[PDB]
């Protein structure tokens, strides 16, 4: 129906064609997180570690 | 070896398919949540089309169109019939109907009532029936979900003797490839209790269900006139056939409600494809002008008719996608 | 002119970098060498391609590209291949053991010993740019390293780069291709993590693309390199617009503007068109009207959904070779009478169209037919929620039985992870069918 | 470099290990004084998975010899291959184990253990990436049983990190007529729920029955069960040896097979099943090799697959084909057989395939399956343990080593528990 925005260059061109219209967490809180399953991971370890030591 | 999931256990239906597909030997049923079939038998609400087509070395099959409800709701049939051009406002088969919304073009109705008004001329409607308005708005308005008003027929067609209604059912299957597959023997569920003029009261002999019907049975078995008898009793007392007096309306309006929804619902290019059968609702008035009511999704069969429809679902909707180791149906050309 | 950084993340990420970035070259007519007669700027220059090549004194045109992954193999073939030399050393960072297709793994337990490293890597691009506008985040969903490490790699560039644009091309799993049975948990994972801090991603069903390889492409089983030269096709033709002269999808912003109404469902469906075999002798030039009508066939998608049931929120068509605008109108206007396409109410019913003279480039002796014109739809259609339900029941499946959870709690991920992940999930499926019905 | 150390412990491991050795050094183009002599490239890209590199142009197993007598390791010596291993890596005792696992673990093997680990931490230090350990034992005898498992125990210890695989040569009485097997079978497989990642569980009941019924050798030799054994073991280890997509290191491949810590026991399979020098001149088709592949008659645990259901598969074909007829095929075998795969872990069989093929072979398929089926194996060991331990018969061999009955007792328990547990995801 109606074209708009027609705009043209040598590489091509572009335009738009309307048929009908309408009706963050800081470098903290990823360094805890990152932090928390390290040491969840290393009581894992440790655990390990204890339970083989017996 | 073909193997199918039973998901909707309440279908009369699809329980004797599923049965009549062990009885082959060819097809064996799986667990509902395995995911390795060929054909799904699917549930009425919520089937789960999008995780269709997704299974490498099986072609898939299921028994419902998405996008088939846009047919089958009332209110989206109206809405469907309004705004589509090949059907549109000047439809001379589908009655006056309006959707309305509880507390929409309830402002649209009351326009075309009130000029009735002034016509001089039958003002009845359904939603359930009756002629003033006031009753009708008041009854949607206290009651729950959305509603159709819809022009009531004053001059039905009546069976004799008795004085009777009657609506047609018809069961219409629609294959893979989106044949529309008129089965030949349709039924009239009839009323018993004589239809009345005045008294809108009693809903028996205005609202012709095999259900609602429960004097009973008395002119035929269990409120159900087959398309032998009925054709007899059009060729004695009213000097023409089935084929030519209903037949051909039905034929029609079955095929426009189809062909209207095929870009929308069509399997053609798809990664699964869907078969259907639904059951079209026709009501005939006294000049033998035949209009749809209703088409229902997930139609029930009647008692004597099962064994043969269920075998042709069986040959034309399932055979034809996976083949195996007199035709009930008349293809609707288009 | 505005730099953009590239980032290959994972295999797949770096596979269809080198597919993408040897494509780029034959494009702007680009050596290996890195030498680029054509241009005559020599050192610098502040054309269209100078936003993903910069410049040597040497007259050596290098991509503004980093490529991480977490095991040398895939990486050592960038370094000793066909365009080894178009690449600095410090762009190429490899970690010793991969993250064993586990999310945890490369989020967790790898990722933070090697994301510092990466950020620095990917400042030293930064520095270089007079004016950065983004990121394009090359990444698989299934493998532990494209999910794990890429959802922290994006949750840091939103910190050190928070006014910058970051846009996606995800590769989402399928059984045809995979290596690994937690492919669910980890796209759904990395999905949830990735959310807040994607601009605009772009999905690729391996399973849609190696479909279209074996219909079009007349190809028995196809390979990796079969399915990155058809992808890096799409996504030269969705990235032609910053590379070349042109008024649509100039920025990366105008992708989000263009594209992505609402934040959450910033994932457009991309189709394209034609896909014709190389092999294949006499072929009938199809018509603008012909690939045109051709972007609404769930057959020629990225994804395989049907966006009849659904809606549009937005639609652009990128075209590439001899078109002209009268013949899209008319293509466009058949369409809308033949097809169902139904917007949203608040958004108007409409086309951004982009046309560049240049037809695509192929890769000498590949598998692609040369091409008078083709084209790519980029549609933000709801009816792409089918991937996520798809998806989200395959994790329901394994999660109810705690199958694998073991191998995630293991790297220190607790077990609720999972289910915050996946209710997020339920969520996004929600916003879908709010929009959609 | 993606390095694993090889420790073979006792006279079936040390058996079952020399001949991996011999042919994967044959795939490799390895000879037997390390010089390599093959004609592809693809032989030499992954090697250093197995082999040490040293000067001359030489390559040297990363693999440690361990037994507590003599006999076993002078007879690799003095084989064809022997010269092979480094010198230093033969550790052993003279005592002998005497077929008791608590003298493998807790006396004569205690003595022994040390310098075991020494080699091991010299081979672990000289690794740009150590991925784990696999080990070659039987569960039958002493050594191999008793200190292959306080082995296991100790390198986890030091590597806690790391993946470990075991090959575990389950007894049967078709093959040994030692009493105590099952206490030392039980105990073992007590250590190994625990302390392993994954475990190959190769059955002498299956590898018999297959020698008897289907390779008609009516007096089968250890030699002819152990052809079987090598053939799976290089089938089992080709994702790791050559370049490839899927399952192409030990930590990956846990992560696909094993959905829950403690099932980790595996069914193998092999197709075509060939006898020593018996010529396979005709080369199977892609179906054949799928079909045998899973076929109970091909698998290296007697267990029924039929009585179980698969959690995870990984089948990995061999030889010039057709990757689109393997495709066709594998998922003809899931779909046809639908119900034997758990529907809540979709897709759970994954397929890899490698161009070189096996010596002798042209197409070969190697199977691994981890079903729920197993457990019949561990009935079986449990049903002969609890007859002879209900009366407390043939204890005072392992008392008199300091054991008491509670070991016993506990042991019992974790492996009736293991069966129940594959039985619940059997019902699932
Ligand atoms: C002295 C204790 C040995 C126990 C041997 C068990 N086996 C038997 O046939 C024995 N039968 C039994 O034990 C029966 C009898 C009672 C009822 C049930 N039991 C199991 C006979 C040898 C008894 C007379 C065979 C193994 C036996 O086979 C023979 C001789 O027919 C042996 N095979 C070998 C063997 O394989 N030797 C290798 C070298 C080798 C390999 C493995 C080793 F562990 C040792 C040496 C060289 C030969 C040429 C080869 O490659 O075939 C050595 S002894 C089992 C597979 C059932
Ligand atoms: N299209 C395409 N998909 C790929 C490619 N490589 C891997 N994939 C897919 O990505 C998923 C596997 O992830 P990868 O990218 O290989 O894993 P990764 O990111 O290296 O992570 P880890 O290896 O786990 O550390 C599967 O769905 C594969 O099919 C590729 O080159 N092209
Ligand atoms: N406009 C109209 N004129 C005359 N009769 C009508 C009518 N609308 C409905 N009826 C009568 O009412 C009956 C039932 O109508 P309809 O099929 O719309 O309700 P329904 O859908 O709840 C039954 P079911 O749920 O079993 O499909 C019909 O058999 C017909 O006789
Ligand atoms: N398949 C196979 N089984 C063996 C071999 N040698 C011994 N066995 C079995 O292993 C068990 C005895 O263990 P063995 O390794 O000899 O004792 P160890 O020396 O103390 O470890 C019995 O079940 C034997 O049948 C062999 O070479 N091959
Ligand atoms: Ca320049
Ligand atoms: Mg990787
Ligand atoms: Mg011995």
């Amino acid at each position: 129906m109606e074209v708009i925005e027609l705009n043209k260059c040598t590489s091509g061109q572009s335009f738009e064609v309307i048929l009908k219209p309408p009706s963050d967490p800081s470098l903290e809180e990823i360094q805890k997180k990152l932090e928390a399953a390290e040491e969840r991971r290393k009581y894992q370890e440790a655990e390990l570690l204890k339970h083989l030591a017996e | 070896m073909y193997t199918f999931v039973v998901r909707d256990e309440n279908s009369s239906v699809y329980a004797e398919v599923s049965r009549l597909l062990l009885a082959t030997g060819q097809w064996k049923r799986l667990r509902k949540d395995n995911p390795r079939f060929n054909l799904m038998l699917g549930e009425r609400n919520r089937l789960p089309f999008g995780r269709l087509g997704h299974e490498p070395g099986l072609v898939q099959l299921v028994n419902y169109y998405r996008g088939a409800d846009k047919l089958c709701r009332k209110a989206s049939l109206v809405k469907l019939i309004k705004t589509s051009p090949e059907l549109s406002e000047s439809c001379t088969w589908f009655p006056e109907s309006y959707v309305i919304y509880p507390t929409d073009e309830r402002e649209v109705f009351l326009a075309a009532y009130n000029r009735r008004r002034e016509g001089r001329e039958g003002n009845v409607w359904i939603a359930l029936i009756s002629s003033e308005a006031s009753e009708l708005l008041d009854f949607i308005d206290e009651q729950g979900q959305v509603h159709v008003i819809q022009k009531y027929l004053e001059k039905p067609l009546l069976l004799e003797p008795g004085h009777r209604k009657f609506d047609i059912r018809s069961w219409v299957l629609v294959d893979h490839l989106y044949n529309i597959y008129l089965y030949r023997e349709g039924v009239l569920r009839t009323s018993s209790e004589p239809y009345n003029s005045a008294n809108f009261q009693d809903k028996t002999c205005h609202l012709t269900n095999h259900c609602i019907q429960k004097n009973y049975g008395r002119y035929e078995e269990g409120n159900e006139m087959f398309f032998e008898e009925f054709n007899q009793y059009l060729m004695d007392a009213l000097n023409t056939t089935l084929e030519n007096s209903i037949l051909l309306q039905i034929k029609h309006i079955i095929r426009s409600c189809l062909m209207c929804i095929e870009p929308a619902i069509s399997t053609k290019h798809l990664h699964y494809q869907s078969f259907q059968l639904f059951g079209f609702d026709f009501m005939v008035d006294e000049e033998l002008k035949v209009w749809l009511i209703e088409v229902n999704g997930a139609p029930a069969c009647a008692q004597k008719l099962y064994a043969e429809l269920c075998q042709g679902i069986v040959d034309v909707a399932i055979s034809s996608v996976f083949p195996l180791a007199t035709s009930i149906f008349i293809k609707l050309h288009h | 002119m505005r730099e953009c950084i590239s980032i290959h993340v994972g295999q797949a990420g770096v596979q269809i970098g080198n597919a993408c970035w040897e494509l780029y070259c034959l494009e702007h007519g680009i050596q290996p060498d890195g030498q680029m007669p054509s241009d005559k700027t020599i050192g610098g220059g502040d054309d269209s391609f100078n936003t993903f090549f910069s410049e040597t004194g040497a007259g050596k045109h290098v991509p503004r590209a980093v490529f991480v992954d977490l095991e040398p193999t895939v990486i050592d073939e960038v370094r000793t291949g066909t365009y080894r030399q178009l690449f600095h050393p410090e762009q190429l960072i490899t970690g010793k053991e991969d993250a064993a297709n586990n999310y945890a793994r490369g989020h967790y337990t790898i990722g933070k010993e090697i994301i510092d490293l990466v950020l620095d890597r990917i400042r030293k691009l930064a520095d270089q740019c007079t004016g950065l506008q983004g990121f394009l985040v090359f990444h698989s969903f299934g493998g532990g390293t494209g999910s794990g490490f890429t959802s922290l790699l994006m949750e840091r560039l939103s910190v050190d780069y928070g006014k910058k644009s970051k846009l996606e091309f995800s590769i989402y799993p399928a059984p045809q291709v995979s290596t690994a049975v937690v492919e669910p948990y980890n796209s759904i994972l990395t999905t949830h993590t990735t959310l807040e801090h994607s601009d605009c991603a772009f999905m690729v069903d391996n399973e849609a693309i190696y479909d279209i390889c074996r219909r079009n492409l007349d190809i028995e089983r196809p390979t990796y390199t079969n399915l990155n030269r058809l992808i890096s096709q799409i996504v030269s033709s969705i990235t032609a617009s910053l590379r070349f002269d042109g008024a649509l999808n100039v920025d990366l912003t105008e992708f989000q503007t263009n594209l992505v109404p609402y934040p959450r469902i910033h994932f457009p469906l991309a189709t394209y068109a034609p896909v014709i075999s190389a092999e294949k002798a006499y072929h009938e030039q199809l018509s603008v009207a012909e690939i045109t009508n051709a972007c609404f066939e769930p057959a020629n998608q990225m994804v395989k959904c049907d966006p009849r049931h659904g809606k549009y929120m937005a639609c652009c068509l990128l075209y590439r070779g001899d078109v002209v605008p009268k013949d899209v109108n008319a293509a466009i206007a058949t369409i809308k009478t033949k097809r169902s396409i139904q917007f949203v109410d608040w958004c108007p019913t409409g086309f951004k169209v982009g046309i560049n003279y240049q037809p695509p480039t192929v890769v000498p002796g590949g598998d692609l037919a040369k091409v008078q014109r083709a084209v790519c739809m980029l549609s933000n259609t709801t009816a792409i929620a089918e991937a996520w339900a798809r998806l989200d029941h395959k994790f329901d499946l394994m999660y109810a039985k705690r199958a694998f959870v073991h191998w995630y709690v293991g790297e220190g991920m607790e077990e609720g992870e999972f289910s915050e992940a996946r209710e997020d999930m339920a969520a996004l499926e929600k916003d879908y069918e709010e929009v959609g019905v | 470099m993606r390095e694993i150390v090889h420790i073979q412990a006792g006279q079936c491991g040390n058996q079952i290990g020399a001949k991996f050795w011999e042919v994967i050094s044959d795939e490799h183009g390895i000879d037997p004084t390390g010089s390599y002599h093959g004609d592809s490239d693809l032989q030499l890209e992954r090697i250093n998975v197995y082999y040490n590199e040293a000067t001359g142009n030489k390559y040297v197993p990363r693999a440690i010899l361990v037994d507590l007598e003599p006999g076993t390791m002078d007879s690799v010596r003095s084989g064809p291959f022997g010269q092979i291993f480094r010198p230093d890596n033969f550790v052993f005792g003279q005592s002998g184990a005497g077929n008791n696992w608590a003298k493998g673990h807790y006396t004569e093997g205690a003595e022994l253990v040390d310098s075991v680990l020494d080699v091991v931490r010299k081979e672990s230090e000289s690794c740009d990436c150590l991925q784990g350990f696999q080990l070659t034992h039987s569960l039958g005898g002493g050594t191999g049983s008793g200190m292959g498992t306080l082995l296991i125990s100790k390198i986890r210890e030091e590597y806690p990190d790391r993946i470990m695989n075991t090959f575990s040569v389950m007894p049967s009485p078709k093959v040994s007529d030692t009493v105590v097997e099952p206490y030392n079978a039980t105990l073992s497989v007590h250590q190994l729920v625990e302390n392993t990642d994954e475990t190959y569980c190769i059955d002498n009941e299956a590898l018999y029955d297959i020698c008897f019924r289907t390779l008609k050798l009516t007096t089968p030799t250890y030699g002819d069960l152990n052809h079987l054994v090598s053939a799976t073991m290089s089938g089992v280890t080709t994702c790791l040896r050559f370049p490839g997509q899927l399952n192409a290191d030990l930590r990956k491949l846990a992560v696909n097979m094993v959905p829950f810590p403690r099932l980790h026991f595996f069914m193998p399979g092999f197709a075509p099943l060939t006898s020593r020098g018996s010529q396979q001149y005709r080369a199977l088709t892609v179906p054949e090799l799928t079909q045998q592949m899973f076929d109970s008659k091909n698998m290296m645990a007697a267990c029924d697959p039929r009585h179980g259901r698969y959690l995870t598969v990984a089948a990995i074909f061999r030889g010039r084909m057709s990757m689109k007829e393997v495709d066709e095929q594998m998922l003809n075998v899931q779909n046809k057989n639908s119900s034997y795969f758990v529907e809540w872990i979709p897709n759970n069989v994954k397929t890899a395939v490698c161009d070189i093929p096996p010596r002798g072979l042209k197409m070969s398929a190697t199977f691994i399956g981890n079903s729920t089926a197993i457990q019949e194996l561990f009935k079986r060991i449990s049903e002969q343990f609890t007859a002879m331990f209900r009366r407390k018969a043939f204890l005072h061999w392992y008392t008199g080593e300091g054991m008491d009955e509670m070991e016993f007792t506990e042991a019992e328990s974790n492996m009736n528990d293991l069966v129940s547990e594959y039985q619940q995801y059997q019902d699932a």
